[PDB]
């Protein structure tokens, strides 16, 4: 349960659901879906999401 | 004297045809460079779409690399 | 034949110009017909490219499906 | 690691090279890789493999 990992989870989460949605979403999108990803995974197990959203957008397009 | 009015039957003749000639080529003259214009807009058609398709195929691929299963 | 000299004259110039462009327009009929064949063929290239394209894009999707990373 | 664990494992392997070589690979090629990937699989961790190219082929043929 590092982090890091949480937010490699929330980068492949989001990844997939961008490109089963025809890479639809763009960044303000992948943003906004990054921190969501991100808080509801911090309750599962803040500046997180930058670095989630970052690499997916350097990963879509 | 007969060749002058067989001559003059055979001129409006002749120039029947070349009065049916220059139009019937004139126009095609249009079709063939209206059909050449389709083919490089056809030709940039598939540009667009094949370019258009290779985007998203290689986000699918960026996509498929990041779960990559061995983890 | 004064009268005949001429017509006669004028016939000569009127058939050195159909066999001018008699040819320039049968060439010209061809020309049509490979740029129609030409036209049809390349319309049919693109219809199967974009299916090629479409359906490698599922192909994508379905292995993307199976890599859930939530499974 | 049972057996699903291996079978399911390969599948998701299997359609992971089958789709970055550019869906290269056809029923017998596919076939091929899953008696590799099945056997490989019981010798880090039997007809199995049978499944497993049919679940592979069901996904990209």
């Amino acid at each position: 349960a590092t982090m890091a990992d949480l937010k490699m989870q929330a980068v492949k989460e989001i990844c997939y659901e961008v490109a089963l949605a025809d890479f639809r979403h763009g960044r303000a999108e992948i943003e906004a879906l990054a921190a969501l990803k991100m808080r509801e995974l911090c309750r599962t197990y803040g500046d997180a999401w930058r670095a989630v959203a970052r690499d997916v957008w350097d990963t879509v397009g | 004297m007969e060749k002058l009015h067989e001559a003059n039957n055979e001129l409006q003749k002749k120039r029947a045809i070349i009065e049916d000639l220059e139009p019937r080529f004139n126009n095609s003259s249009l079709k063939i460079e209206e059909l050449q214009e389709a083919l490089r807009k056809k030709e940039e058609e598939m540009k667009q779409m094949e370019e258009r398709y290779k985007k998203y195929l290689e986000k699918a691929k960026s996509v498929i690399r990041t779960l990559d299963p061995k983890q």
